[PDB]
């Protein structure tokens, strides 16, 4: 399921903003 | 629908003209040195960033509690921040609507910038989304609601907020959203070409070093909602690059339990066609407000703060974190040297 892929992501956890 | 242009819309006018009015005073000469460290208590970290954290203190004189923001200016120059540091501040001094926190003190010291802005106590969306899993749209609508108020009003200031994301939404004790980190902030006319925000929720034009204006926050709050709604957000990898791919590949996929209207919601705010993107168009955010999927919303009573909340945060008397993550600490320290004067003088 998409959940189960998103779940085992790396990115479930704060996401950085970034800028360069 | 969204085109009538009856006595209900010279409100907002009024209100709008009114609020720009008072921006414009403290825009012009914002509020400078209003504290000092030393009348704050330090207590716990409650967030952390490239360049500094967050921490709740109490105000000594009064015993209130806030929530600090501590910057270090060495890191935030060699980071390239300094007037990106400049607009949040410049910015959030000025700024009052009933969703976005307040700024209550700012100054500085030989090695940090201080932002004491209100403390809220619910913690962060993010923490609440990631434990239950997803809300239900009723739940995901009344959020949404409050940013596309938001917004309207930041819009309206010629201000851009480029980073939203649950993150950066705090759930106060009546269960409303605080938007805070103006990190990115901005207020531009026209157009701008900063490549910044988060990869998740970044615009295409973006991400294709287009130059952009406060159409990239309306693609941003489709992304919040869907995310709201489904519990991941509609484009995710392990990889930003991936991540961006997905993003201007004009493709969204959506979870078989979105409702019609919300899916028809989403294909608007997600469109990588600036001429056809909601928020973007001639009836501005009014094709959002009177979209399908906001029937039911009460534009004003949301406002007044007098619709009931999906739910209310877990409140364990004053100074109580437990709605926020732990963090490492680290001692304050200041140099005996003034850093980067000449650079934040202006803060
Ligand atoms: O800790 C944070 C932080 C730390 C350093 C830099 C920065 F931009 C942000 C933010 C990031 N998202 C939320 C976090 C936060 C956590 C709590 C409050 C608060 O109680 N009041 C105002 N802003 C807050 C902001």
């Amino acid at each position: 399921t998409t959940y189960a892929d998103f779940i085992a992501s790396g990115r479930t956890g704060r996401r950085n903003a970034i800028h360069d | 629908a969204a085109a009538k242009k009856g006595s209900e819309q010279e409100s907002v006018k009024e209100f709008l003209a009114k609020a720009k009015e008072d921006f414009l005073k403290k825009w012009e000469s914002p509020a400078q040195n209003t504290a000092h460290l030393d009348q704050f208590e330090r207590i716990k970290t409650l967030g952390t960033g490239s360049f500094g954290r967050v921490m709740l203190v109490k105000h000594k004189e009064t015993g209130n509690h806030y929530a600090m923001k501590i910057l270090d200016k060495q890191k935030v120059v060699k980071l390239k921040q300094i007037e990106h540091t400049l607009n949040e501040k410049r910015i959030l001094q000025a700024v009052n609507f009933p969703f976005l926190v307040k700024l209550e003190f700012s100054f500085k010291d030989n090695s940090n910038l201080y932002m004491v802005m209100e403390y809220v106590p619910g913690g962060e969306m993010f923490s609440h989304l990631r434990r239950i899993g997803r809300f239900s749209e009723p739940h995901a609508r009344f959020y949404a609601a409050q940013i596309v108020l938001t917004f309207e009003y930041l819009h309206s200031l010629d201000l851009i907020y480029r980073d939203l994301k649950p993150e950066n939404l705090l759930i106060d004790q009546q269960g409303y959203i605080q938007v805070t980190d103006f990190g990115f902030a901005k207020r531009v006319k026209g157009r701008t070409w900063t490549l910044c925000g988060t990869p998740e929720y970044l615009a295409p034009e973006i991400i294709l070093s287009k130059g952009y204006n406060k159409a990239v926050d309306w693609w941003a709050l489709g992304v919040l909602i869907y995310e709201m709604a489904a519990g991941y957000p509609p484009f995710f990898a392990d990889q930003p690059i991936q991540i961006y791919e997905k993003i201007v590949s004009g493709k969204v996929r959506f979870p078989s339990h979105f409702s019609s209207d919300l899916k028809d919601l989403l294909r608007n705010l997600l469109q990588v066609d600036l001429t056809k993107r909601f928020g973007n168009l001639k009836n501005g955010v009014n094709d959002i407000k009177n979209h399908k999927w906001f029937a039911t919303t009460d534009w004003i009573a949301i406002y007044q703060r007098k619709v009931e909340a999906p739910f209310i945060p877990k409140f364990k008397g004053p100074g109580d974190t437990s709605n926020f993550d732990d963090y490492e600490e680290e001692e304050i320290r200041v140099s005996i040297n003034e850093k980067c004067g000449k650079e934040f003088s202006e803060f």
